[PDB]
Formats: structure tokens, sequence, C-alpha cells
């Protein structure tokens, strides 16, 4: 299967620097365009570089923002494909996603966060929300973490019906968010709720258990 | 650079109806490199328009493409609910290559009450010196509500944060967290918390509560 695996993410100070790696898996990897295309919430969804393959003129183009900062380049024997960036600024934050062309189909891989930013990198709080009918309501309250994102599932994922996983906020310069999930109540507390959080920027993962006041 | 619009931004459309987004081009764009995008809320954007009007594999039958020159456009020859969701245009015929700023499609639905929860500081919490107390509105219909606080009966209105989620893809409804943070000293100085939801084409609103 096509596969795309990006690397080199996470929280960098202004003016510094720092590689996206992104090793592709299922294809002639030597035939296809690589793309690095970036979606922010304030610059929306733009391209950031694209290089050619090796028949077609290993040819790199860069957008203008990024020009003369940026350089791209690929490692046909290695599968993969890298964004070296430099004098990183305020405005190259985003969710970065490595894509490949092969005729005109295109596949994007998951996509990883870069933050450009002065602020520290600061590990979530994790609170249960147990209350105090035929079904009941849980929930996770993640606060103050920097920088995006965190992720979070519900019993390991075997809990997907009924969760609402809400956008983060901005509350004294960290981020906040809460995650609710719906269950019946002939589940819990008879079988045990748990909310797992990852915050990778910290390399940091909490499993709460939502025990009952 | 070809810079690429795509009017209205936000577009809503009943189950089963034709739909029809737009995209404009600053200048000329080779038909072969105009595509469109879907992304859909926690997942990358999908090709799912290729060439204009080609459709890649895994794409449902009901989606098309047309257009030329500088005028593109997809169509949904059947508003379905998997189909809320951002759609944009994008072209790679001259470099740059740019996208559009995006549509979100919505679908619309039957109107729905919120069910609404609410929860106090956990006790983990207040040990650390911080009160946040959480009110959720799950799964209502129009997008459209308001959210009111009260402590011991005294209207609140400051500390409130409120996070809006998509249209699900399921029931088409939307989900809202209201979350009153305060000291730890003015949680404990109050009893009774109250979180209520009211629709303006409504009278009787939501009430949840507890006692500290």
């Amino acid at each position: 299967e096509v596969k795309l695996e990006e690397s080199g993410g996470g929280l960098v100070q202004p003016g510094g620097s720092m590689k996206l790696s992104c090793v592709a898996s299922g294809f002639i990897f030597s035939d296809a365009w690589m793309d690095w295309v970036r979606q922010s919430p304030e610059r929306g969804l733009e391209w950031v570089a694209e290089i050619r393959s090796k028949a077609n003129g290993l040819a790199p183009y860069y957008a203008e923002s990024v020009k003369g900062r940026f350089t791209i380049s690929r490692d046909d024997s290695k599968s993969s494909v890298y964004l070296q960036m430099n004098n990183l600024r305020s405005e190259d934050t985003g969710i970065y996603y490595c894509t490949s062309t092969l005729y005109y189909f295109d596949y994007w891989g998951q996509g990883t966060t870069l933050t450009v930013s002065s602020a520290k990198t600061t590990p979530p709080s994790v609170y249960p929300l147990a209350p105090g009918n035929s079904m009941v309501t849980l929930g996770c309250l993640v606060k103050g973490y920097f920088p995006e994102p965190v992720t979070v599932t519900w019993n390991s994922g075997s809990l997907s019906s009924g969760v609402h996983t809400f956008p983060a906020v901005l509350q004294s310069d960290l981020y906040t968010l809460s995650s609710s999930v719906t269950v019946p109540s002939s589940t819990w507390p008879s079988e045990t709720v748990t909310c797992n959080v990852a915050h990778p920027a910290s390399s940091t993962k909490v499993d709460k258990k939502i025990v009952p006041r | 650079q070809i810079v690429l619009t795509q009017s209205p931004a936000i577009m809503s459309a009943f189950p089963g109806e034709r739909v029809t987004l737009t995209c404009s081009a600053s200048s000329s764009v080779r038909s072969s490199y105009l595509c469109w995008y879907q992304q859909k809320p926690g997942s990358s954007p999908k090709l799912w328009i290729y060439s204009t009007s080609k459709l890649p594999s895994g794409v449902p039958a009901r989606f098309s493409g047309s257009g030329s020159g500088t005028s593109y456009s997809l169509t949904i020859s059947s508003m379905e609910a998997e189909d809320a969701a951002s759609y944009f245009c994008h072209q790679w015929s001259s470099y740059p290559r740019t996208f559009g700023g995006g549509t979100k499609l919505e679908i619309k639905r039957a109107d729905a009450a919120p069910t609404v929860s609410i929860f106090p500081p956990s006790s983990e919490q207040l040990t650390s010196g911080g009160a946040s107390v959480v009110c959720f509105l799950n799964n209502f219909y129009p997008k459209d509500i308001n959210v009111k606080w009260k402590i011991d009966g005294s209207e609140r209105q400051n500390g409130v944060l409120n996070s809006w989620t998509d249209q699900d893809s399921k029931d088409s409804t939307y989900s809202m967290s209201s979350t009153l943070t305060l000291t730890k000293d003015e949680y404990e100085r109050h009893n009774s918390y109250t979180c209520e939801a009211t629709h303006k084409t409504s009278t009787s609103p939501i009430v949840k509560s507890f006692n500290r």
C-alpha cells in the first residue's frame, strides 16, 4: 500500500532551523514527483515546495515566501524526501503534508505540525470529568499545553462512537480543549472508561480513568 | 500567480439536492491540471476530482466536474450526509501551485435540542489551584445556539470560553463546549452552579446544575 511517513516536526524558536523527513513506501519512489504543502489557520492551504523525478530533470521549485530559506531534496535509494528549513519565521507555523504524484494521482501523508514560536514546550494537565438516565456523558479536560497538537482517544480507540473532541482555544498563551464521550449506563462504571491524551511535542501521554465522584 | 477564488465560502444543501461549487481563476488554467480536494475534520485532504472532470478510485459517482479557462466547478448530483466537508480547488498548470480558499459544504437536517452535561472542577485540579467548570452541548441543529452560566443564581458571563465542532458526518449535528475558569477560592466560596442552553427561536431552555 502507499504510505508516506513524516517526521521532524515540533517546536523551534524563530530564526532556527529544522528538517522535515518523509519516507515513502509502496510505489516506485524515483518515478514520483514529491511536494510539500502547508496548512495553517491564518494562511489557509498553500504549496511550499516541489522536486521532480530524476527522469524529469530533478528540478526543484519553491513558493516565494520560502525561496532562499527552504531546500527540498530527495534520496531515491532511501525512498525519502526532505525539506530543510533555515531562518524559520512565525509565518511558517502549520501542518506540513508530504505528497507524491504519479501520473495524475496524488497521495498525501498524515502531516506533521511545525511551530515557530518563542514560547516553551508545556505538557498538558489532563483532568477527568465525571458527573455529580439511560446514557451518561464523561469527559476529559486538557488544559495548558503548547504547542499544538494533542490527540484524544477513548479506551485505546475501542470507544469511537459518541465522541466529540473540541478544537483547542487559546487561554493565557496556552491551549485548552475538552473531549466528551457518551456511553450507555450499562457500561459505566461497570466497565472502565479511560481517555488517552497524547502531546508529542513534550513526549507526554496521560491515560486518565474516569472514576465516579 | 494564479489566484483561485471559491465563492461562497459556506454553502448549505438539503439531502438529495444538486449542489455546485465554483472556482474562479485570475488567469487561464489548463484543464488537465485543475483538481479538487476534499477534507474532513481530523484528516488530510484527499484528491477528489482530477483533470477538471475525472474521478479517482473510491470517489462516489455522484461527483462530477466541469469548466475551462478561468471558470471551473464541482457538482454533486444528489447531496448526501457524507459529502459535508471542506472542498478546495487547486491548479498546477503554472507555478507556483495554488489552492482556493476552500468551501465548507454542510447539509441541512431537522432541528434537534442539545444534550447538555455539566461537570464540576475535579479534585486533581483543585489540588493545583484552579477550577474549571465544563458544559457540553452535544448534537444540536442549527448551529446557532446560546449558553449561559449561573453561580448560586447570579448570572455569569466572564471567564467563559466556547468551542464548536464541525458538522457531524452521520447525524449532521453540531456540538459545543463552554468552559468557565475560576480560582480555587472563588469556586470554594459558592455551592450551586448552573449551565443552561437557549436557542433564540425557543423559550424553554435546557438546564443542568450541581452543588459543590
